[PDB]
């Protein structure tokens, strides 16, 4: 209201448990899960993109 | 090699500690509390602050008009500081003067009047404190940041206390919080300069006798904190001066890695453009804000307490279109106490922090107040034997494990005051305390 | 190359008796032949400057010098636009080749040189 | 404020083309820059409109350029404009490149715009390479086979990757089909490039060729060079004017004009005469994998030269010893040109080889040496 | 918790080692066990299931 | 009494040396695997690496050997 050492109420959001390795670890599990399904999405989508490159059915007919 | 620190105690408890110097013909005496503001609730925040004003507005015999002569017929002075864990009252005086400053000092403390009339003129004087700090920047960053860091924990309220509760503390408040927490078991009594240990002891004898003790005598320096990373801007465009502060939690007085932070603090260091060798400093940080011109000043510190600590820097700049650049080579040069810090920085800090913590103690304030602090917050006096041995046992193992523990991707606490629209928002900050490339 | 290294091997050759002997003439007629002098430039008008030891010491160059040197600048510009060669007094005489800035540039970089030195002192 | 200052997107032409600060003694090798956005701009142009005429499949490849050739209404004029101008392209790229060399504009601090420049030089290489393929006739396409068969020496995986690149089992319609789409695309990436090292450059200048600084002197690109750059546009439309109406297949090889045949091997099988000289460093080196690093190490190796250039001093204007040394290295250059061209006999086998050597010595050890030994002869020589 | 971070976490160079890995691991089993249900949903109408016949 | 200070120059280039750079090795190590692991992850669809690196790793490696019957095979 005016004092500016009475730090607004973020008690509805705090963790309790906010500075320990668990608590830490789990958002790098997100992160990390997400960095993991892009890789693998990347590396199908690469894959499976440039195989339009390799010989096609017909020429591989021919052979 | 330094006198000896003698030790005493009396039966009730009071510590007598004191370290005599024939060269000087001034002592300091005084008497260091293991008390502050911590002790305070949220109804009473203030009254720690306030008793230190009333101390000096009069006794049981002495009015404060004699107490005024009092002082002024011994030549000296007295002086008096409140902090959030220590509270300190001392006399500087003449050598044969002890004996008169020691009885003023068990007065003022035992015996003190907290009149109406006393406590009512006192609270516009604290009053008019509180908008009067406003320009002692510093101090206001320090104060958010210690609110911040230690949101809503007792360690996060103001020395000063707030508005509303310096309207409502009376007589009976402040009686009671100095008959809780001024107890010997609690109470050094200071010498150092040119005082007698035996004589200061007689004097303790005289004097502090009828001390009360606590209920359940702890050892001194007993103090749980639970950090919180947070930011706290306090924008003002008309300032010409940027003031910031990061920190991280730190160590306490007694931690295992006391030395180690300050080690670590070491080779960060300080800069300042007004001071002419800064520019030649070995610090990295201090070489890339002196080549750049990124700041007006920097101080790294290391606070601590009995129970947690705060280890961060301050930066004061001008530049306030490269705020980016300052708070990005610091977060940089911290993560390298993690990834890249050898033999050749530590051993450099080492040798800096050796003389330096020697180099500190040039006056008899400074030894007592050594000795005072060192009693409050470990209960006994480390001789600089053992401070020696102790710095030399951290290796760059040690830093780089504890700044791995500490620093490395790690809430920080983070307060701006001034013309910050440069400073940017808390996740990038916060993404400077870890390297992608490590 | 660093001024210094140049410097510093210039004067190993000067010292020896047989290495002047034979280099201080052959560095004469390179410099005859190079023709810097026919635009009127010194030689060191002609030392890179783009770089931050360069522009420490050309902003300590004594003003005098400084004007003078942006003047041969400039009029070596024009005589390279025209394709002309300087004639008359605008002509480098061998006496007035002087290394103005070479003290500068020395001292710029034996300072930059005993930083990276100290930088990776060991305490022993 | 001016409306070309204060709009930011006539502001980024205005800083390029109009108020540009430039030096004011520029002299006429500076113009080359102009003239490779021009041959970019007819390259594009030419392309564009040959591409709304030609068909990549290979059973009508050749057949759409004759066709282009004899009834689109002056096909015949854009196919030689293309053609040519390829080599006009390649003149003065290496015109751009010999100019950089000469007056040390790879020094700091302009490393970063011929960096990008070796860049773009490798995709105006790999452009003309596919361009060259799509006419479908005997050249293309035993070009196309030997040039894609040095992939095949990339150890463990060559094989694997060059059936990758052909889309079958040798140079054929899949073949063709890519180059086309890749001819098209190239250019575009190069035109990107090519601004790239602009904005790079722009942060320092145009060097000059006395190699000092011109922040005391500077000149609007506009009019002056603009109008500079006139003159050598129109002195190119000549040259191209005298090509492509007079002499339109001189810079060709008759070859071209068979269709592709896989049975029929030609005589000879070379490149374009642009790149003969990396030809001729592939041959000297007599293993595969060797000679194809050889190759392109002889590119990669000018990203050094900001390194063993050892001078004090920015370009050759007033060095003479580093001019000989830089008359000596161009001439080598040619040489190997003309070796890539003659047939695999005694004594060019040996010749090839010494001329790649001095080739290769020229970055390592002759210029470190000579502006080493410089350095020393103007500190002394003007004491 | 805390071994684990200071394994697998707090080198990036690690936690992209160890995402990267896990990519690897996640592709070939994801690609089996989609495999075996495919087949299963789909039981008796693939060319697979009635080639023995023939 | 200590007359002078004690201390050495290590070696260093490009302001690099060797207490710094060793502390990175380890560092280099992880990011090479990172980087191996990356690639082969890439090329894992390759035939030849599968014929010659993926189908020899032991117990996994029956992973990589997979025929198609002769009767399903048009080629
Ligand atoms: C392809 C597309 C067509 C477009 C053509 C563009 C070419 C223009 C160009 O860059 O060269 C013109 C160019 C004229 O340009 P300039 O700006 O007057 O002078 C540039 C030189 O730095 C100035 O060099 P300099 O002033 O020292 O004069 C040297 C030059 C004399 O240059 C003169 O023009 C005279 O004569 C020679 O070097 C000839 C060598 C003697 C052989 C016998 O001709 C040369 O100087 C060529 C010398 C190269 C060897
Ligand atoms: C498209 C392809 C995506 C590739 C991502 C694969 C692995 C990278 C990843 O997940 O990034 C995590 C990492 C790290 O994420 P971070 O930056 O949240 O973690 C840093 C802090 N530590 C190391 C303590 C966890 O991001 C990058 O390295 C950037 C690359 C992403 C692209
Ligand atoms: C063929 C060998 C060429 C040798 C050039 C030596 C210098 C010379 O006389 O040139 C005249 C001029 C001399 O100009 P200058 O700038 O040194 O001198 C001007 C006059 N003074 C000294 C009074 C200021 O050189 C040029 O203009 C050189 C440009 C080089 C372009 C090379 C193209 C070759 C392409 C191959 C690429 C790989
Ligand atoms: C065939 C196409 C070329 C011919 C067009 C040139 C302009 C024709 C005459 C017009 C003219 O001279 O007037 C100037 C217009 O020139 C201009 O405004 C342009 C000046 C030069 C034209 C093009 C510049 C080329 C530079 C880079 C070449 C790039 C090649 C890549 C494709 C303005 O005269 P003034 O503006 O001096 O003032 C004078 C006061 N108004
Ligand atoms: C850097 C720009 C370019 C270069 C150096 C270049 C080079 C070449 C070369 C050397 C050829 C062989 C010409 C011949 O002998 O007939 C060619 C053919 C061709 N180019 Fe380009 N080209 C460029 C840009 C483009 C662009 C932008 C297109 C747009 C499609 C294009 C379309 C073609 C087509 C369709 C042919 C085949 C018809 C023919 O041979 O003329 N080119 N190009
Ligand atoms: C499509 C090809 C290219 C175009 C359109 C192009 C265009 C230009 C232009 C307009 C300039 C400024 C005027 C001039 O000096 O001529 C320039 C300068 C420059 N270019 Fe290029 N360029 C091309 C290719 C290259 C290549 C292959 C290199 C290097 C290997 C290169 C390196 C440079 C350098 C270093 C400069 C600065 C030269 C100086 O002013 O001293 N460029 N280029
Ligand atoms: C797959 C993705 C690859 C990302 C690779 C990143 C590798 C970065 C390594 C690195 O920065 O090493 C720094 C180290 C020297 O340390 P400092 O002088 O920067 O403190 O430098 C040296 O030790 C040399
Ligand atoms: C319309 C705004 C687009 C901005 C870039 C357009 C072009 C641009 O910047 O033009 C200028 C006229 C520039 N010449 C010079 O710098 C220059 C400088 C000094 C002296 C001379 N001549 C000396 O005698 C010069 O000629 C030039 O030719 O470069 C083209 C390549 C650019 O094309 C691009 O990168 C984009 C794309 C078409 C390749
Ligand atoms: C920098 C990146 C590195 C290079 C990129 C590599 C490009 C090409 C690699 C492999 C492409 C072909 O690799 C091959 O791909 C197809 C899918 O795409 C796979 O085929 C698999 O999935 C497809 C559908 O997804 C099915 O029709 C098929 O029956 C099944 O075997 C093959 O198991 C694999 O051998
Ligand atoms: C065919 C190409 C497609 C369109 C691209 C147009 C040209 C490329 C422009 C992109 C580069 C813009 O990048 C930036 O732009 C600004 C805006 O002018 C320019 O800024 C430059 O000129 C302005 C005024 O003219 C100066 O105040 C400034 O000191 C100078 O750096 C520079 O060029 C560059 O610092």
């Amino acid at each position: 209201g005016k004092s500016t050492y009475k730090i607004p109420d973020f008690t509805p959001y705090l963790k309790k448990d906010r500075n320990t390795d668990a608590n830490r670890l789990f958002s790098y599990f997100m992160i990390g899960s997400f960095g993991m399904l892009s890789a693998a999405g990347a590396k199908a989508t690469v894959q499976d993109f440039l195989s339009n490159m390799s010989a096609s059915a017909d020429v591989l007919a021919m052979a | 090699v330094s006198p000896k620190t003698r030790t005493s105690n009396l039966k009730n408890g009071l510590t007598i500690a004191s370290e005599s110097n024939p060269l000087v013909q001034t002592a300091t005496v005084g008497v260091w509390i293991d008390a502050g503001s911590r002790n305070e609730n949220a109804y009473n925040n203030g009254t720690a602050h306030f008793f230190e004003h009333l101390a000096f507005k009069g006794t049981d015999k002495r009015s404060q008009h004699q107490l005024e002569l009092d002082i002024e017929n011994m030549g000296g002075h007295l002086n008096a500081y409140t902090s959030r864990e220590s509270t300190v009252y001392y006399a500087k005086s003449f050598k044969d003067d002890v004996p008169k400053s020691v009885e003023i000092l068990a007065d003022i403390l035992q015996h003190s009047k907290l009149a109406e009339s006393a406590i009512d003129r006192e609270r516009e004087v604290i009053t008019r404190e509180l908008e009067e700090v406003n320009k002692q920047y510093e101090e206001v960053v320090f104060d958010h940041l210690h609110a911040t860091a230690f949101m809503n924990q007792p360690l996060g309220r103001t020395i000063l206390g707030p508005r509303e509760n310096i309207q409502t503390i009376t007589n009976t408040e402040l009686r009671k919080f100095i008959t809780e927490n001024y107890t010997a078991d609690r109470m050094v009594l200071v010498g150092a300069g040119a005082v007698d240990h035996d004589a200061l002891v007689e004097l303790a004898e005289k004097y502090f006798s009828h001390l009360p003790s606590s209920q359940s005598p702890v050892p001194l320096g007993t103090p749980i904190p639970n950090f919180v990373g947070s930011e706290v801007r306090l924008r003002d465009d008309t300032m010409p001066v940027a003031h910031i502060a990061i920190a991280v939690e730190g160590v306490s007085w007694t931690s295992e890695d006391y030395y180690t932070a300050l080690v670590a603090q070491a080779i960060i260091g300080n800069y300042d453009r007004a001071v002419g060798t800064s520019r030649h400093q070995g610090s990295r940080l201090s070489n890339i804000v002196s080549e750049n011109n990124l700041a007006n000043s920097f101080q790294s510190f290391s606070t601590s307490y009995s129970d947690t600590g705060l280890w961060g820097i301050y930066l004061t700049s001008e530049n306030t279109t490269q705020i980016d650049d300052l708070v990005h080579f610091t977060l940089k040069e911290w993560n390298r106490l993690s990834t890249s810090v050898s033999n050749l920085q530590v051993e450099r800090a080492k040798s800096q922090l050796k003389a330096g913590l020697l180099l500190s103690l040039d006056g008899t304030t400074y030894v007592a107040e050594d000795i005072g602090r060192q009693l409050t917050t470990l209960g006994r006096r480390v001789t600089p034997a053992e401070v020696e041995a102790k710095l030399e046992a951290v290796t760059e193992h040690d830093v780089r494990a504890w700044a791995q523990k500490t620093l490395y991707d790690k809430d920080i606490a983070l307060v701006g005051l001034g013309p910050i629209e440069g400073l940017y928002d808390y996740n990038r900050i916060r993404n400077d305390m870890s390297m992608m490339r490590w | 190359a660093s001024i210094t290294s140049v410097v510093k091997t210039s004067e190993l050759i000067l010292k020896s008796p047989l290495l002047s002997k034979i280099v201080v003439p052959l560095a004469k007629t390179y410099v005859k032949f190079s023709g810097y002098r026919q635009l009127g430039f010194k030689m060191n008008d002609l030392i890179i400057e783009e770089t931050p030891n360069m522009q420490l010491a050309l902003r300590r160059l004594p003003p005098t010098e400084s004007y003078d040197r942006v003047y041969r600048l400039i009029r070596a510009t024009q005589f390279s636009l025209s394709h002309k060669l300087a004639t008359g007094n605008d002509i480098t005489k061998p006496e007035e080749d002087d290394h103005y800035l070479i003290p500068y540039i020395l001292d710029v970089e034996a300072e930059a040189f005993e930083k990276d030195a100290l930088d990776n002192l060991e305490v022993v | 404020m001016a409306l070309r200052k204060k709009n930011s997107l006539l502001n980024m032409a205005n800083s390029y083309v109009l108020d540009s600060p430039q030096p004011s003694n520029l002299n006429y090798f500076w113009n080359f820059g102009s003239l490779l956005a021009l041959c970019l701009v007819i390259q594009l142009a030419t392309g564009i409109t040959l591409a709304m005429h030609y068909t990549s499949h290979a059973s009508l490849a050749f057949d759409s350029v004759e066709h282009i050739m004899r009834d689109v209404n002056f096909g015949w004029f854009i196919r030689y404009a293309h053609a040519n101008t390829a080599s006009f392209f390649f003149i003065c790229i290496y015109a751009h490149m010999g100019r950089n060399i000469y007056y040390g504009s790879y020094k700091t601090p302009r490393v970063l715009p011929w960096s990008i420049g070796v860049i773009i030089f490798l995709l105006l290489i790999i452009t003309a390479f596919m361009g060259y393929v799509l006419v479908f006739g005997q050249m293309s396409l035993w070009g196309a086979t030997v040039i894609c068969n040095l992939v095949s020496a990339i150890p463990w995986l060559g094989e694997d990757i060059v059936h990758f690149l052909w889309g079958g089992f040798s140079v054929g319609n899949p073949t063709l089909q890519r180059f086309f789409a890749l001819h098209y695309l190239m250019p575009f990436v190069l035109a990107v490039f090519a601004l790239l090292h602009l904005i790079a450059l722009h942060t320092a200048g145009s060097s000059n060729p006395l190699g000092i600084t011109s922040n005391v002197d500077k000149l609007s690109m506009h009019p002056y060079y603009s109008f500079k750059d006139l003159i050598t546009v129109f002195a190119f439309l000549l040259m191209f004017t005298l090509f492509v109406f007079f002499s339109p297949d001189k810079l060709g090889h008759p070859d071209n004009y068979i269709p592709a045949n896989p049975m029929v091997t030609p005589a000879s099988i070379v490149p374009e005469w642009y790149l003969l000289p990396f030809y001729a460093i592939l041959r000297a080196i007599p293993d595969k994998l060797g000679g194809v690093i050889a190759m392109v190490a002889a590119i990669l190796i000018l990203l050094i030269l900001p390194i063993v250039d050892r001078s004090i001093i920015r370009g050759n204007a007033f060095k003479p010893i580093s001019k000989l040394l830089f008359g000596f290295f161009i001439c080598n250059f040619l040489l190997l040109g003309v070796l890539g061209q003659v047939h695999i006999e005694p004594p060019f086998i040996v010749l090839g080889q010494i001329c790649t050597i001095f080739y290769f010595s020229y970055f390592l050890i002759l210029l470190p040496m000579v502006s080493t030994i410089e350095n020393i002869f103007f500190y002394i020589g003007s004491l | 918790a805390t071994t684990f971070y200071n394994v697998f976490v707090k080198r990036n160079s690690a936690f992209v080692a160890t995402i990267l890995a896990s990519a690897f691991v996640f592709d070939m089993t994801f690609e089996t066990a989609i495999d075996n249900f495919w087949d299963r949903i789909n039981a008796g109408k693939q060319w697979k299931d009635i080639r023995h016949k023939y | 009494y200590v007359k002078k200070p004690s201390y050495k120059i290590v070696p260093h280039f490009l302001g690099f040396n060797i207490p710094t750079v060793s502390k990175w090795i380890p560092i280099f190590g992880i990011w090479g695997a990172a980087a191996g692991i990356g690639a082969l992850f890439l090329i894992e669809g390759v035939p030849r690496t599968r014929q010659d690196i993926l189908s020899k790793i032991p117990i996994i490696g029956e992973h990589w050997i997979r025929e198609i019957p002769a009767s399903d095979n048009p080629f």
